[PDB]
């Protein structure tokens, strides 16, 4: 399979850039365009341009000249966009991806994509503590539990399941920011109950801005 | 610029149904040439980027089922996904896949209608790990439910409490196509070392009577 | 023995064939491409030729880089050619004038649509086909009397210039990618005129 690696997600101050990679494993990194795309929250999706690497062309979306800049070094399989003069039109999901196969085929594949977000904002990791397996979140012979993730700037963060060997029934919340301005989320899980006994259930969250890794074992109720 | 409007700009309907939507370049997107129609379709589900979906307006790309069908001319196209799946719940866009500048529709909502389904209710008082640095938050859990609409309670020593809470509800699910929800209320240590009765109630169409999960401070 | 030596591509529009030297005296040939990433697979066996067409095996996947090797036998010893990327790397073909009509006081030249070697199940795809939006044309017109070097260029196959009354114009096109780095256009096409 083809695979499209953007670079982890980040913070500037409204001022100087940023260079973002996508690396590209899976096929013949020449020979097809890279494609770099801004998405906002609920406003469709935006085309920047364009970049075939081994020939370096480029086109641009003519309301980013000034903002974009396209680059990529064929010979270590990633290719860059840098963004200049940040704002808030700027603060939003970047991403890239493949040209089409068959001459105009679309876009094919396509990165995970990158947060950016623009502010004089400080950095902060989050707090995570465990929720409680109990009778108060337990019904149909399922218990809920979870993890919340407080106190965190900017967006984004990422839980996963003891190492994502469980991936059913997740739920994981849009953090809005509190009356602080720090972000907020949690993540439960449904599960089978008398498992709760024997199975270990972690919440693996990164935040990267702040590079932090947190790891908590949730655990019952003793009444 | 060709520009690209899609309409209906949303749209909602119930799992088996047939669904329609249109795409509008400002110009042709006809080579005469060879006689082919240079429109593109995304499905962009609940978190992840687009899927590309068919290439010059009617090939289907390779995976995608065959209930989904691409067509139209020049500058009016259509995707039709007939018999539409729960878990074809996405945001379509068109783009134009033709000349340069490379453009955008609108995009197209598709949401899921269902038979009304009941909130599980669940709460969680905070951890001790939280007490530690003296920080109270409250989490409320309603689990798996249509509609959308839920009214949710607070009440402190069973007198009613706003707004130290903040709502957060999930997308639609890709299956059985619900909502899922928390509410979480917050104040301090002082605050939350004083009272006893902690509760949430829930209002929704799936609820005659306003259902409650309550508990007692350090009722463990 | 003797090894192959100066090991090249000759390609245009995706029609692609490995040559060698020497002409072999007392000794066969086979060679051998690779998809890179799977095996090396021979396209000729034991030939005296010092010519292989490999175009099946290329239009497989025209976004591909390829590697031969060529094998000597006696009637043991190989090289490896250049790699070969033939979506970057392919001459684009001559191109042939389609029609030409006089649409008021505007001219109408269209180009053909040309085949290539590249196949998707039973259909043998054209360059607008494999390259889409990066190839263009560009058009030469003039009356060859007083020769006035004019220049046109088009995104499709198409092209609508301003000519003057009662003038008869020759036309030739060319086929162009612009994001190329090498063979970014094609020989010129047949003149025609009017």
């Amino acid at each position: 399979q083809v695979h499209l690696q953007q670079s982890g997600a980040e913070l500037m101050k409204p001022g100087a850039s940023v260079k973002i990679s996508c690396k590209a494993s899976g096929y013949t990194f020449i020979t097809y365009w890279i494609e770099w795309v801004k998405q906002r929250p609920g406003h469709g999706l935006e085309w920047i341009g364009d970049i075939l690497p081994g020939s370096g062309s480029t086109n641009y979306n003519e309301n980013f000249k000034g903002k974009a800049t396209f680059t990529a070094d064929s010979s270590s399989n990633t290719a860059y966009m840098q963004l200049s003069s940040l704002t808030s039109e700027d603060s939003a999901v970047y991403y890239c991806a493949r040209s089409g196969y068959y001459g105009n085929s679309g876009f094919a594949y396509w990165g995970q994509g990158t947060l950016v977000t623009v502010s004089a904002a400080s950095t902060k990791g989050p707090s995570v503590f465990p929720l409680a397996p109990s009778s108060k979140s337990t019904s149909g012979g399922t218990a809920a539990l979870g993890c919340l993730v407080k106190d965190y700037f900017p967006e984004p963060v990422t839980v996963s399941w003891n190492s994502g060997a469980l991936t059913s029934g997740v739920h994981t919340f849009p953090a809005v920011l509190q009356s602080s301005g720090l972000y907020s989320l949690s993540s439960v899980v449904t599960v089978p109950s008398s498992s709760l006994g024997t199975q270990t259930y972690i919440c693996n969250v990164n935040h990267k801005p702040s590079n932090t890794k947190v790891d908590k074992k949730v655990e019952p109720k003793s009444c | 610029d060709i520009v690209m409007t899609q309409s209906p700009s949303s749209l909602t309907v119930t799992a088996g149904e047939k669904v329609t939507m249109s795409c509008k370049s400002s110009q042709s997107l006809l080579s005469s040439g060879n006689q082919k129609n240079y429109l593109t379709w995304y499905q962009q589900i609940p978190g992840q980027p687009p899927k590309l979906l068919i290439y010059w307006a009617s090939t289907r790309e390779s995976g995608v089922p065959d209930r989904f069908t691409g067509s139209g001319s020049g500058t009016d196209f259509t995707l039709t996904i007939n018999s539409v799946q729960a878990e074809d719940l996405a945001v379509y866009y068109c783009q134009n896949d033709y000349t340069y500048p490379l453009t955008f529709g609108a995009g197209t909502k598709l949401e899921l209608k269902r038979t009304v389904a009941a909130p599980s209710v669940f709460i969680f008082p905070p951890s001790d790990e939280q007490l530690k640095s003296g920080t109270a938050s409250v989490v409320c859990l309603l689990n798996n439910f249509y509609p959308r609409e839920a009214k949710v309670q607070w009440k402190v020593d069973n007198a009613l409490q706003s707004g130290n809470s903040q709502e957060s509800v999930t997308e639609q699910d890709s299956k059985d196509s619900t909502y899922s929800l928390s509410s979480t209320l917050t104040l301090s240590k002082a605050d939350y070392e004083k009272h006893k009765v902690y509760a949430c109630e829930v209002t929704h169409q799936g609820l005659s009577s306003p259902v409650t999960k309550s508990f007692n401070r350090g009722e463990c | 023995t003797v090894a192959a030596y100066n090991l090249t591509w000759k390609s245009t529009n995706f029609k692609t064939i490995l040559e060698w030297e020497p002409k072999p005296v007392n000794q066969v040939y086979t060679v051998q491409i690779s998809t890179k990433s799977g095996d090396w697979k021979s396209k000729c066996f034991y030939t005296t030729d010092t010519e292989c067409d490999l175009t099946d095996e290329i239009v497989k996947d025209v976004k591909q880089t390829y590697l031969a090797r060529v094998f000597s036998y006696p009637a043991p010893l190989y090289e490896n050619s250049p790699e070969f990327t033939p979506y970057l790397e392919t001459n684009l073909g001559q191109p042939t004038i389609q029609s030409f009509e006089q649409v008021g006081t505007k001219v109408n030249v269209t180009v053909e649509d040309e085949r290539t070697l590249v196949r998707r199940n039973n259909t043998f795809l054209s360059l607008r086909d494999v390259f889409g939006k990066d190839l263009i044309y560009t058009l030469y017109y003039w009356k060859s009397s007083s020769s006035g070097k004019k220049t046109a260029k088009t995104n499709t196959n198409e092209f609508l210039i301003d000519v003057d009354k009662g003038e008869n114009y020759c036309f030739s096109v060319q086929a162009v990618i612009p994001s190329r780095t090498v063979n970014r256009k094609s020989t010129d096409s047949p003149v025609e005129c009017m």
